[PDB]
């Protein structure tokens, strides 16, 4: 007859959520100046990250219910206010604003898109002022009721200046989870969004990620392997949206051309405001580079998979979005800090039927910036001094699904950020280990 | 020969039961190594319940005489009603994770005699013992 | 009988060390489960402080040879001038918290020979008995 | 005699083991007992690592068969190569201060042998006792 | 005052008695504003 034997050290889990933290290598931390991103306070990586092929071992992956994605996310959050804080506040900045025209070379190519108000300003003399100038773009401010203007953020909440030494370039992050709990990674190439790998692997933590803030086009991702990858909660259902990963990494490079000072002027007491000096150099709009051949090539590989999952005799076309609310409507994205509003019209503009060359993407310039949807606060850019031109891999898309029986419509959007942090973590699950288990084992145990 | 950490998941409860100390060690850890900030009581909360999820366990098997954990018998027998089953059906053709798919039914109901029985009537009897 | 938590507090030293384990379980209990904020640090010491009271003293039993707890015997005799009284005085007749109303007076004094005398007269003899 | 935390620090490593106890209970210690504030989080960290610091050790303790501890005995023969000295060229001419500058070298060496061979092996064997 | 931080608005509002004292229309004073200040 068979008896209760106990084991203990037991290879099971349980899908669980607990709570995660960062691991950063070491280098990262050498970048020193003053606190880069919201990130020092943080473990340094270990010089040889493990792993092991799990051998039999097959189970579902879910990403559409992985919270690892929403811890990710409210974290980045926290680390963007605490880097705020202890900055300077552009409260006194709220002031009627007396603007006028900018004369660009003679006609007008560059519309203008800055002017160049005046209006008095105080100082650390706490009794006398004085007149200063500066420029701001026409997308930060509003005419009242020369002419009278407004910081558009005024009527909605106060502005913080983000200090001059901090950045925002993206740094690689690693996840790891506390004794107990597991990170499983499955390597098979092959991915629906969800269900059986049979391909599991274990890992301690979870490889570098870039904290890429960007709608519309995914910038600095992984790439896939095979083929390219689509990846809905819902393909037929158009509520939902598709995401897209690339095999190849596709060149942007982007510019803007103006080698513009910086008339920092001293609103005290003793904090210190950067407004817009000068700008001077190739007055041209700052723009993005694309290759045409190359996007032609990668779009026809992503509408080869579309064909796999709506019919081998359907047309597709490509549309921009559906027009609103900015943030929304074109491509935003940081380089070096300044904030980038691009018209993709240039790049989302074609059709496939049934079965150098370059694109040049206008830019726009904001410098007051509300980040992750939310409202009640803003954040203010300070110019970067010096002509700004930057290059990035763009490896996916977010697209959305728009007399339904051949013809279908595609276009960019975005707007939650959930989602850029999804279409990484998507690699990656949290399981509880239990330790303890019982199991029938001939054995009576004698004093 | 050494698997690494849950190396034996993928295998039978007789081969997983080789290595259980390979997990053991891991289940706690140890290690690891402007105030506040995120993750200033994110490691802390953490590494605490990292402290109670073991303890909360490890007080049952010191309650359930055995302390020499990993493996210990008892004095109670298996009731038939907890998935009736072959070793050979159960031991050399089932893995951990599908054995708890069963028998989790009955968790609390068998712990209830582990919590008592033997720890009960194991002593006094030997209070009796000491008589002499 | 399943009583409850202290369910036998109100009954004979002798009754009461029938179910030691019914209190044990709660004597650390476990389970449990804008920043900072009222709580957010009490929940946090006092879960702590349980954490301590408890160990304290269980590392003690520790120290006196027994860690199958809630009852053992020692090689340390009984000193008359402790409430000198019969087990039928004692135990059939008097509560727990009776009995501390008197023995409390030389706690510190009965700890020493506890803490001691046979924790180190048991071994060095052992040794010596592995001699051969 | 009684003679203080760590008096015997100063005397052969056969001298310092009549008294291990003394040290041990200090090893852990116990006792101790606006918001945040310069040592708000600072008498919180170092009483964490108090703890975690004990249990990292004695658990190894736990593994290797002994749990009754400051002293006990395995199966793993001494292997030479770790410092070739007599008995009365160790024990009664050596502090253990003096021992650990050399045997330090081998500690992870020989703390392999102690983690599993007769872990692994005195059980199963038992097991197999238990036929009959 | 106003958000616009520059001219102010005349306005009126009501308040007890109670919780206002006469200075010195006549003029009058948050009573609270000679002992602290006061949190809405």
């Amino acid at each position: 007859n068979l008896w209760v034997t106990v084991y203990y050290g037991v290879p099971v889990w349980k899908d669980a959520e607990t709570t995660l933290f960062c691991a950063s290598d070491a280098k990262a931390y050498e970048t020193e100046k003053h606190n880069v991103w919201a990130t020092h306070a943080c473990v340094p990586t270990d010089p040889n990250p493990q792993e092991i092929h799990l051998e039999n071992v097959t189970e579902e992956f879910n990403m559409w219910k992985n919270n690892m994605v929403e811890q990710m996310h409210t974290d980045i959050i926290s680390l963007w206010d605490q880097s705020l804080k202890p900055c300077v506040k552009l409260t006194p900045l709220c002031v009627t604003l007396q603007c006028t025209n900018v004369t660009n070379n003679i006609t007008d190519d560059m519309r203008g898109e800055l002017k160049n108000c005046s209006f008095n300003m105080t100082t650390e003399l706490r009794d006398k002022k004085q007149k200063v100038y500066s420029l701001f773009y026409r997308l930060d401010v509003v005419q009242i009721n020369n002419k009278e203007y407004r910081l558009i953020n005024c009527n909605t909440s106060a502005c913080t200046q983000a200090c001059p030494k901090v950045s925002f370039e993206p740094i690689p992050i690693h996840y790891c989870a506390p004794a107990g709990f597991a990170i499983l990674k499955c390597k098979d190439k092959k991915f629906n969004g969800t269900g059986p790998c049979p391909s599991v692997s274990t890992v301690q933590c979870t490889h570098g990620i870039k904290p890429v803030v960007s709608t519309q086009l995914l910038l600095n991702g992984s790439l896939a392997e095979e083929e390219v990858m689509i990846r809905s909660e819902n393909i037929t259902n158009n509520a939902k949206n598709i995401l897209v990963q690339f095999n190849t990494p596709v060149q942007i490079n982007c510019t803007r051309p103006n080698n513009n000072t910086r008339k920092s002027i001293r609103i005290g007491p003793g904090q210190a405001f950067y407004a817009t000096g000068d700008i001077i150099g190739d007055i041209r709009q700052a723009h993005c580079n694309v290759s045409k051949a190359t996007w032609n090539e990668t779009l026809g590989k992503v509408v080869k998979q579309l064909r796999k999952h709506f019919g081998n005799n359907t047309i597709i076309r490509f549309a921009n979005s559906s027009g609103g609310d900015l943030e929304v409507t074109t491509h935003s994205f940081n380089c070096g800090g300044e904030f980038f509003y691009c018209n993709t019209s240039g790049l989302f503009n074609s059709t496939w039927i049934s079965n150098n060359d370059s694109i040049t993407l206008p830019c726009r310039i904001k410098q007051i910036i509300n980040m992750w949807q939310r409202i009640g606060q803003c954040m203010y850019a300070p110019p970067i001094q010096g002509v700004i031109r930057c290059v990035s891999n763009i490896t996916g898309l977010i697209l959305t699904r728009d007399t339904n029986s051949t013809t279908e419509t595609f276009r960019p959007g975005g707007g939650d950020m959930r989602d850029n942090w999804r279409s990484e973590l998507y690699k990656y699950k949290v399981v509880k280990i239990e330790p303890l288990g019982v199991a029938p084992t001939r054995c009576k145990r004698r004093v | 020969v050494f698997l690494g950490f849950l190396g034996a998941a993928g295998s039978t409860m007789g081969a997983a039961s080789m290595t259980l100390t390979v997990q053991a060690r891991n289940l706690l850890s140890g290690i690891v190594q402007l105030k506040l900030t995120v993750w200033g009581i994110k490691q802390l909360q953490a590494r605490v319940l990292a402290v109670e999820r073991y303890l909360r366990d490890q007080q049952l098997l010191g309650i359930w005489g055995c302390s020499g954990k990993l493996i210990c018998c008892t004095n109670v027998p298996w009731n038939s009603s907890w998935s009736n089953r072959n070793l050979s059906e159960i031991w050399d053709n089932m893995t951990w994770l599908q054995w708890d798919k069963e028998i989790s039914n009955y968790t609390q109901i068998i712990y209830g005699l582990l919590e008592e029985s033997q720890n009960q009537q194991e002593k006094n009897e030997q209070d009796l013992l000491a008589l002499d």
